[PDB]
């Protein structure tokens, strides 16, 4: 319960992101998008789900571009809108007797002190 | 003289722990909020003492005449 | 005053029987569409061939949207585009509500 | 001579964290002119 | 060492585009005062009885005479008459520079020492008590004791002066400097709606200055001009004011018509319907505006000969207006129309309060029916509802329309639109039961009414307040266009037509134009027009 | 320009086109202006909806900017508001009213005059007179404190 608590809490506390978090955040996401790709197969499989998936690929120039435009208010507006108090999704398989009920599982998704 | 030497933008800023002027910046409306709540809450809890109807509810138009007193010639003793 | 309703409709016919540069044809077209004169079928016609022989696609689908726009009503618009239904297939002419 | 205007003629340097306070306060005394004038025609009274 | 450059660009220069912010400045911070002592005494007459002040009826002369003055005086004719034109005239008539660019920089300083002067009258013990319109027994020694009155006849008489020489180099500019193949008949609507505001404003205003100055001599060298045991008849008096007074208000209104005329076409995409009539039409209500004085002596008690000749006139003005209306509704119609912006907003807007106002003009133009009306609260409202309906309007809608070519750069057009709104319903609602109040029969300029007539006072007073929420809303959108370094193109207000291509119109089709100003850089050069622009002959 | 242009290049064309830099533009523009050269009916349906764009679009010269309405009337509201509010809080510092402003006297004015005949036609001195008159009531005329 404290687990899931704390989760549900850092996950809400993302609609008042400060901009040195977003900053790492988008240095991690440009070296990661670039890291994976290290072999022919990986290659080719990334070329096939991006042409699958969207019609294109993106070349690095228009993928660093859309990466760097983003700011820290987008990331608060797009967090109250989806992160914010919602509907969420559990699955759960193992000796998950100490989870407690969907009620108290959703009431951390939110935060009353503000 | 920089905190990070290979990116110059990130400045180290006051703080006590984690009371950085940002986040007091992002919290104020909260405070402004709570107080409202509050000064609405002990307004509503008072709304029948003598003294504060006679100084701020009656004075106040349209809404003045429900808090009166209706008793004619005919009254206290 | 001066140009009558007809005689401008001819006018215009005879000048858009030869066309050779994009600008004057849209110039043309344009000062065509302001006489509240909906071009008759030999206007339409001859300036969807001049559209053609200038070498610009754009200019012909935007003669349709231009008469939809401009015709009072969707009989008159549906009377048009079945007596001129030949002509846009013969030259591969998309209309714009099944362009997209 | 042949500069080209950077399409700012405002007669005063204007940015957003200093000068604000300087233009409202002008605009507020300016504003309240009328008020010490009304005072001045009832000192004595 | 800027300084030098400063002061040599500011105070040290000549150029027309240099004067022309600092008119507009100038106007702004008389402005601002006028509309604080408009809502001070909006708030005197809240309800009856002394409020906020002890019965002090004089200084509620003085705060009426004030307002009136210094906002006919100093908010609209220098800040729309020359303050639009000196810039924007030369531009379209082909013309790098005024005729006379030495009293034209000359004209303008006159104006600061007039206000400063005028303020220390009006801080005086007494202050002027005669009103916008001060009558001589009334600033006779006997009632005013002081140098009060004497220093407000000094600021009309120098105002005047410096407007009629602000307007004598204005008329030599547009009258030679005319573009190669340009015919004075073929000269576009504004510049002549202006010029025709320059040669009326000069023909009448000496009359203002002479019988201003014989007037104040009486307070001095105790001439006998107007005394009633001297021989003097207050009724010349009346008759010189308004000889003056009825064309003024025109003469100030046509730079309202001009600009209204220009912002209608260019966001209709539509040429101005009949131009030569309407021109045509204009140059006889100048002519016109001049025979007609003595409206404003109904009640005096004249003979019915002239009381008939000079009531008979006055409902001739309507009939070109009408036409000037008509034509505009028609030009509107058939084009197209961006009803979004905001100097469409203000061009629209003009319209029915000029012509609700012009018939409440038309209303007490009868000796017959100005009895019930005269000096009651339904001139006022009459009064009001056209020149703050009409000049404030146009004022607006130039500024909102000219601003990228005085310094370049945009506004934000959501708070515009909101202050357009609340500025003119708070106007609508403000000088609405001033009808009512006059119509009961209740007359102006009385710090105390009977106590039938709360009612309506409470519903002015509250427009009133709005109306400065109006003018704060104002001054942020003003400070925000000039620190929000919000580019702007050569001609903001072209648009392609329905059949220009996006690529052919690009680059075949940019600098084109109605008028000329908008061929050049909304920053103007220094010295524009090198060469000048030639014509079909 | 022969050989037909790959869809992946004319795809999802208003999302890419204000990032995408000018020299794609510039090749793109080329690319179909030598491939219109052709009859059209050899033609796909996306290089026909590539052209409509690229020609009568929305981008370039005709890409106005879009007022929020709601925006400019939440506005209007709020100052109105405002400005009520205000007037109603800088109201109550006035000077004391007249003590002629009670329901009292003005109820005694209106059956005063009434006896004067003072407007007696359709006033203050009517026949059935259900109506006011002389009386402004709320908080205009308030009772005796
Ligand atoms: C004032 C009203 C604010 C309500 C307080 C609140 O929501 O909890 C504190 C809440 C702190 O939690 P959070 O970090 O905002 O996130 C809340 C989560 O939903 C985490 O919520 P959770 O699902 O983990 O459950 C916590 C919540 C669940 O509690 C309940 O459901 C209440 C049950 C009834 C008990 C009495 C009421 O507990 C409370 O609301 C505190 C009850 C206090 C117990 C007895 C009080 C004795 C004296 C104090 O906010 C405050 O501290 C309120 C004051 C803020 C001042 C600034
Ligand atoms: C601001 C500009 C302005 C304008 C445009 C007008 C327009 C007119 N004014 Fe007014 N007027 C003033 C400013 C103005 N006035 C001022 C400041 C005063 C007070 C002076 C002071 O005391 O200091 C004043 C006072 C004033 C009086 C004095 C009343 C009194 O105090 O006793 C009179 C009386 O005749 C008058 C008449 C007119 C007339 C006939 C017009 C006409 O121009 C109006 C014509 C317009 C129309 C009528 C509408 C359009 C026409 C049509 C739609 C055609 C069809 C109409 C009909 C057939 C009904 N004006
Ligand atoms: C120039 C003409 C003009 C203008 C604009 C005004 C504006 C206003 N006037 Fe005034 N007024 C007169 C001319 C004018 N007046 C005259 C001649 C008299 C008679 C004097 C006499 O009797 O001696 C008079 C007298 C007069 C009285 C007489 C008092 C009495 O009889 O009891 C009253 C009272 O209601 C009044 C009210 C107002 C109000 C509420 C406004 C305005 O508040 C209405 C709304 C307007 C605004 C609030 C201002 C908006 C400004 C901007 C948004 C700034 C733009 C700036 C630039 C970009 C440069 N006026
Ligand atoms: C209102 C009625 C009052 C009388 C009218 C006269 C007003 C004062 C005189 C101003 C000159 C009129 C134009 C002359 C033609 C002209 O233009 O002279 C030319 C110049 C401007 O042109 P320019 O050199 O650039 O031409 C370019 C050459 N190629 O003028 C002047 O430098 C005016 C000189 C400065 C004087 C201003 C001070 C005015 C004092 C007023 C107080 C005295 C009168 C008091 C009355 C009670
Ligand atoms: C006080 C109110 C009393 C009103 C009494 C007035 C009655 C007569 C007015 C009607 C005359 C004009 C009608 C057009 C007839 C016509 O068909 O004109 C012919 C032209 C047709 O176009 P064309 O020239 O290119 O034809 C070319 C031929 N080869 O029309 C027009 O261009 C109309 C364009 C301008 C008219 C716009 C009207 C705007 C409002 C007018 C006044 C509104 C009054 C509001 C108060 C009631
Ligand atoms: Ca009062
Ligand atoms: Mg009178």
């Amino acid at each position: 319960d404290d687990l899931v608590h704390f989760t549900l809490q850092n996950w809400a506390r993302l609609t008042v992101a400060t901009r040195a978090e977003v900053e790492r955040a988008k240095a991690q996401l440009r070296a990661s998008l670039l890291l994976s790709l290290d072999s022919t197969t990986a290659i080719a499989e990334d070329i096939g789900r991006q042409l699958l998936t969207t019609g294109r690929r993106m070349s690095p120039q228009e993928v660093d571009l859309r990466i760097g435009q983003i700011t820290e208010k987008d990331v608060a507006r797009v967090a109250s809108e989806m992160i914010w108090d919602k509907d969420i999704a559990v699955s759960a398989v193992g000796s998950i007797e100490g989870l407690l009920d969907y009620n108290r599982i959703r009431s951390s998704i939110s935060m009353n002190r503000w | 003289i920089s905190f990070f030497p290979n990116k110059p933008m990130y400045h180290v800023q006051p703080h006590i722990s984690f009371i950085t002027p940002e986040r007091t910046m992002k919290t104020i409306p909260a405070f402004s909020r709570w107080a409202f709540a509050a000064v609405a809450g002990v307004f509503v809890f008072a709304m029948q003492v003598p003294k504060v109807k006679t100084t701020i509810l009656q004075p106040i138009a349209f809404i003045g005449d429900h808090f009166k007193d209706k008793t004619p010639e005919e009254d206290k003793w | 005053h001066g140009v009558s309703l007809e005689e401008i409709n001819t006018k215009y016919n005879d000048f858009f029987s030869n066309v050779q540069d994009q600008f004057e044809l849209q110039r043309g077209l344009n000062n065509c569409f302001a006489y509240d004169i909906v071009p008759s079928s030999d206007v339409i016609e001859q300036a969807l061939r001049a559209a053609r022989r200038v070498n610009d696609f754009p200019t012909a689908v935007r003669i349709f949207e231009g008469i939809k726009v401009k015709l009072p009503t969707k009989e008159q618009y549906q009377a048009y585009v079945k007596e001129l239904k030949p002509v846009c297939n013969e030259l591969g002419i998309v209309l714009k509500e099944d362009l997209f | 001579s042949a500069p080209k205007p950077g399409s700012t003629i405002p007669f005063y340097i204007n940015k957003k964290p200093l000068p604000t306070l300087l233009y409202f306060g002008t605009f507020g005394v300016i504003f309240s002119i009328p008020f010490i004038v009304v005072k001045y025609h009832n000192r004595n009274l | 060492n800027s300084w030098w450059t400063y002061v040599n660009r500011w105070i040290f220069s000549t150029n027309a585009k240099d004067i022309a912010i600092l008119y507009l400045l100038f106007g702004l911070v008389s402005g601002i005062i006028g509309s604080v002592f408009s809502f001070i005494i909006r708030m005197e007459l809240s309800a009856p009885g002394s409020q906020f002040l002890s019965g002090n009826g004089q200084l509620y002369n003085v705060a009426i005479s004030a307002h009136g003055i210094l906002m006919i005086f100093f908010f609209i004719i220098p800040a729309l008459f020359g303050a639009f034109g000196n810039y924007l005239v030369p531009l379209m008539i082909g013309a790098p520079d005024v005729a006379y660019p030495r009293v034209n920089n000359f004209t303008f300083w006159l104006l600061p020492p007039a206000l400063m002067l005028l303020l220390i009258s009006a801080l005086t013990e007494e202050g002027p008590g005669g009103g916008w319109t001060v009558y001589p027994p009334l600033s006779s020694i006997t009632s005013h004791s002081g140098p009060a009155i004497d220093l407000a006849i000094l600021s009309l008489q120098l105002t005047g002066i410096s407007s009629t020489l602000g307007s004598v180099n204005l008329i030599a500019t547009m009258i030679n400097m005319r573009a190669p193949g340009l015919s004075l008949y073929q000269m576009p609507l504004f510049a002549w709606a202006i010029m025709i505001t320059s040669i009326l404003l000069l023909l009448t205003l000496p009359v203002l200055a002479g019988g201003l100055f014989m007037l104040f001599s009486d307070r001095n060298l105790n001439t006998s001009f107007y005394a009633p045991e001297g021989g003097g008849d207050p009724v010349l008096y009346q008759h010189l004011f308004w000889f003056f007074g009825h064309p003024e208000v025109y003469i100030l209104i046509m730079p309202a018509f001009g600009v209204v005329s220009h912002i209608i076409p260019s966001l209709a995409h539509k040429p101005i319907f009949g131009k030569e009539g309407m021109l045509w039409a204009m140059l006889s209500i100048a002519l016109l505006g001049l025979m007609v004085w003595s409206h404003h002596l109904f009640t005096v008690g004249l003979d019915v000969d002239t009381r008939a000749y000079f009531s008979a006139a006055t409902m001739v003005i309507a009939i070109p207006t009408g036409i000037k209306i008509f034509s505009w509704l028609a030009t509107l119609t058939g084009g197209a129309i961006q009803w979004s912006r905001v100097p469409m907003l203000y061009a629209i807007g003009f319209l029915i309060l000029f012509t609700i106002g012009g018939l409440t003009g038309v209303i007490l133009s009868n000796s017959v029916l100005d009895i019930a009306f005269h000096d009651t609260y339904f001139v006022v409202a009459h009064f009001h509802y056209v020149l703050s309906m009409g000049a404030l309007f146009g004022l607006c809608g130039a500024y909102y329309y000219w601003s990228p070519k005085m310094f370049g750069l945009m506004y934000n057009e959501t708070l515009a639109s909101i202050q357009f709104w609340i500025l003119f319903i708070g106007v609508n609602i403000v000088f609405g039961p001033q009808h009512f109040l006059g119509l009961n029969g209740m007359p102006r300029r009385i710090p105390d009414y009977p106590e039938a007539f709360v009612g309506w006072n409470f519903v002015s007073s509250i427009g009133s307040v709005i109306s400065i929420l109006s003018l704060f809303l104002f001054m942020y959108v003003m400070y925000d266009q000039f620190t929000s370094n919000r580019v702007v193109k050569t001609n903001p207000y072209l648009i392609p037509s329905y059949f220009d291509d996006n690529v052919i119109f690009v680059n075949e089709k940019l600098g084109v134009a109605q008028s000329i100003e908008w061929l050049l850089h909304s920053p103007v050069h220094e010295h524009a027009f090198n060469t000048l622009p030639t014509k079909s002959i | 320009g022969e050989a037909m242009i790959a869809r992946p290049r004319l795809v999802d064309l208003d999302k890419r086109w204000g990032i995408m830099s000018q020299e794609e533009k510039d090749g793109l523009i080329t690319d179909l202006y030598a491939r219109q050269k052709q009859p059209w009916t050899t033609l796909s349906i996306e290089e026909k909806k590539a052209a409509y764009w690229i020609a009568f679009g929305e981008h370039g010269p005709r890409a106005f900017s879009h007022i929020s309405q709601k925006t400019v009337f939440w506005g209007t509201v709020a100052g109105l508001t405002i400005g009520v509010v205000l007037f109603g809080l800088i109201r109550t510092q006035a000077a004391p009213s007249p003590r002629t402003m009670t329901r009292e006297w003005q109820e005694k004015s209106n059956e005063y005059m009434k006896e004067n005949k003072i407007n007696p036609i359709s006033g203050e001195a009517s026949e059935g007179f259900k109506g006011r008159g002389q009386i402004s009531g709320g908080i205009f005329s308030p009772s005796e404190k």
